[PDB]
RNA sequence: CAUAGCCCAGCUUGGCGGGCGAAGGCCAAGACGGAGAUGAGGUGCGC
């Protein structure tokens, strides 16, 4: 009964956005941005406190000197490359990089040794941070128009993000939070309060028009899924067009609701316990798509006992019909649906196979990239033409302010051009036609340049998700490794396959085992010999040192995974 | 006010009439062009394997435009006469909408400019090979006159 | 405005019919825990 589930419901595209919902997203944006600013302030205070220690000061000075030397040697290497227009200097740069890394390690050690001394300072700063957040809540809710559920959702997103960033900094990339501009896309939420000794907030309670949550969330017309699976797709998709009443927010101290047209495709089991509902507004190519997500609690499933062990392995080796994204082996023969037989290949015995992604995904993403490049060139052409016209003519006022060729010359994003164009719809100036002729065209392309991508990516996700299902249909146990060239890997992205497989195995209760993939690729299954060279594997197949015969590295990988599992 | 609603309804009505008149005027020009036997033959002709058809289609499209240019001078009077016909009909709508209607004359003048502005953009747009056109927009919802009584 | 893509009751795939910033949807197979485009830092809105 611990498991949580989330069901998605789409909103009608011929639905506008009320003024109250815009006000809520605006406030949510402002809250998130102030929170990011406070996060950076807190981080700066922490860095300053760390720096306060004289040993840390010395380490930081050494680090700064090493960084300056490294950047100077990088400049020298760049100058040598320019003069050559394309080894000892690189070695000096490598030495500088080593010195910088050593200084960084020394600084980390200096922080570590003195860490127990500034704990009180760090706790005091963190407490001040918490107090500032509480003041933010008092402003936004007790004195503001934000609904307290949305504030909680934004805070939870923010604290998830900060942990993500801290993990990334610990794990490499010195990334950080970046402010964002209010495009009009946001998140709102509503919580379901269930005090102690209260009846479950059953989905049937929600469909009541006089229920305990008629003022908070109401999705009329629920059906038992047992009946639902028998209704034809016609009455199914016709029945799901229902009108959700949702508490949205307050304006001048008055609650405001919205009435979303949603098309529900799956209902929740009668024993469920809803937790909350969050409405997500996304902008893609200037179209406001919305989506309502409902989260609840559901009883767990009994873990399986019978079912062959299935082992999976990942790569990104190429194949003439698409990227070969995985190789799977099974303890016993498996059954694969007929609609997927051209994506999840199978062998004669039915116990081995290759997962490939059809190349059409690659072709579509390449089309998107080429449309991106062409849009960039046409963007530059319009920039030049508008600059020329502005130089040779008068400047009608934009935002009640004269337009200067320098400012127009510095534009890089389409946004400024778009706003200017919508401003000069009917000025009668020729540039306006020149400023509209581009605009419309690009929004046809912009749609494609985004939508196709998402659509194409969606397709790939579908395949992976479908694959997950089939394995959980038969597998009593599933094993996974703990593991142009990068672009192809960014298109196929086996990481998605791993995530979907693990998620499906968790939902269905199948045991998941992470195999230690250490010393496997260099290891041949048949001859049992490791191979020290780390460059022979770039091609397939690879000759074996212990046997002198070429073998499939992936097949040996899955064979070894099964053998280690079968111990 | 209902006066505001009716004026917009008249405003929506006027644009449809102007759009209706334009296409007939647009069709009349097409009929004027189709009169020449060379134009009609090209239209019938207009009416890796992908590229061959596309090339021939545009060549047929270009030839129809080519036939238009050569006999442009010989049809100038006929095109003007229908052009004068369109203006007179457009003038007639002023009497029905403004002289004999409650629609404010400023509203008519504004929309007339917008349509005339629209056709200028459209006419050149179709010229190079980039087609688009006016279509009927469905009604969605001083303040002129009311049975000859001005209202504010 | 490029010459096939995008869109038209969640999503992806097929098929029927439509729209090119607007319209118009219908049918079928399957699957589904929401929470990741560095482009911005606007202090309300690529209409
Ligand atoms: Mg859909
Ligand atoms: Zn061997």
């Amino acid at each position: 009964m611990t498991t949580m589930t989330v069901h998605t419901m789409g909103v009608h595209y011929k639905w506008q956005i009320p003024e109250v919902l815009r006000q809520q997203l605006w406030l949510a944006h402002n809250l998130r941005e102030d929170l990011v600013s406070l996060q950076l302030a807190y981080d700066d205070d922490l860095k300053a406190i760390w720096s306060s220690y004289p040993d840390v000061a010395q380490a930081e000075d050494t680090m700064a000197a090493a960084e300056a030397d490294a950047v100077a040697l990088s400049e020298r290497v760049k100058q040598a490359r320019i003069e050559a227009r394309s080894t000892e200097l690189t070695q000096q740069l490598r030495d500088a990089k080593k010195r910088l890394k050593d200084a960084r390690q020394a600084r980390r050690d200096a922080i570590a040794v003195v860490k127990d001394d500034a704990a009180e300072r760090r706790k005091a700063r963190s407490d001040q941070l918490a107090a500032d957040q509480k003041a933010l809540y008092g402003q936004y809710c007790r004195d503001g128009d934000l609904y307290w559920a949305s504030f909680n959702t934004v805070l939870d997103h923010h604290k998830t993000a900060v942990k993500r960033i801290a993990a990334q900094r610990a794990s490499g990339k010195p990334a950080t939070l970046r402010h964002h501009r209010f495009d009009g896309s946001g998140t709102i939420a509503v919580q379901l309060q269930r005090q102690a000794g209260a009846p479950p907030r059953t989905p049937m309670v929600l469909a009541d028009e006089a229920g305990k949550y008629r003022n908070v969330l109401h999705i009329p017309g629920w059906t038992d899924p047992d009946v639902w699976e028998q209704m034809t797709r016609s009455q199914c998709r016709q029945s799901g067009r229902v009108t959700v009443r949702m508490r949205c927010g307050s304006t001048d101290g008055q609650p405001q609701w919205i009435d979303l047209p949603v098309q529900v495709h799956r209902w929740l089991p009668a024993d469920a316990d809803i937790t909350g509902a969050e409405l997500v507004v996304t902008r893609v190519a200037g179209i406001y798509r919305a989506k309502l997500c409902v989260t609840a609690r559901i009883g767990d499933t009994e873990p399986v006992t019978s079912g062959p062990t299935v082992a999976l392995h990942l790569g990104w080796r190429s194949t003439e019909e698409g990227t070969a994204v995985a190789t799977w082996r099974s303890d016993a023969p498996l059954d694969i649906p007929f609609g997927l037989r051209t994506v999840m290949r199978v062998d004669a015995a039915g116990t081995s196979g290759i997962i490939v992604v059809p190349a059409t995904i690659e072709r579509r993403l390449t089309r998107t990239e080429n449309i991106a490049s062409s849009r960039s060139l046409a963007l530059d052409a319009l920039r030049d033409k508008v600059v020329g016209w502005l130089s040779d003519n008068d400047a009608p006022t934009y935002r009640d302010a004269p337009l200067e060729a320098a400012t127009v010359k510095q534009w890089k994003s389409p946004q400024r051009f778009a706003s200017l164009a919508h401003a000069w719809k009917d000025n009668g100036t020729e540039i306006s036609d020149i400023l509209w002729a581009w605009f419309s065209l690009d929004r046809k392309q912009w749609a494609q340049q985004e939508n196709g991508r998402r659509k194409a990516l969606g397709h790939r996700d579908d395949l992976y998700r479908q694959i997950a299902a089939v394995i959980s249909d038969q597998a009593g146990h599933v094993l996974v490794d703990d593991t142009k060239i990068d672009r192809r890997r960014d298109h196929a992205a086996p990481g998605g396959l791993r995530a979907s497989v693990v998620a499906a195995m968790t939902r269905d209760g199948v045991p998941v085992t992470i195999v230690a993939a250490a010393d496997f690729t260099r290891t041949h299954s048949r001859c049992g010999h490791v191979n020290p060279a780390d460059d022979r594997y770039l091609s397939n197949p690879v000759r074996c040192d212990g046997c002198g015969a070429m073998y499939d590295q992936d097949r040996s990988f899955v064979t070894l995974m099964l053998r280690a599992a079968t111990a | 006010p209902e006066v505001l609603r009716q004026q917009l309804w008249l405003a929506h009505n006027l644009r449809e009439d102007l759009v209706s008149l334009q296409l007939a005027y647009d069709d009349d020009l097409k009929a004027i062009w189709s009169s020449y036997p060379d134009v009609a033959q090209a239209e019938d002709t207009m009416a890796q394997q992908l590229r061959d058809a596309k090339k021939r289609l545009k060549d047929a499209r270009q030839a129809r435009r080519d036939a238009i240019a050569v006999v442009k001078d010989d049809a100038a009077e006929r095109r003007k006469a229908r052009s004068d016909q369109l203006a007179a009909d457009q003038k007639a709508l002023y009497g029905q909408y403004c002289r004999d209607g409650d629609l404010y004359w400023a509203s008519f003048n504004t929309v007339l400019d917008h349509h005339k502005t629209a056709v200028k953009r459209i006419a050149a747009q179709r010229a190079s090979g980039k087609p688009a056109t006016l279509r009927h927009h469905r009604f969605d919802g001083r303040c002129g006159s009311t049975d000859g009584q001005p209202q504010w």
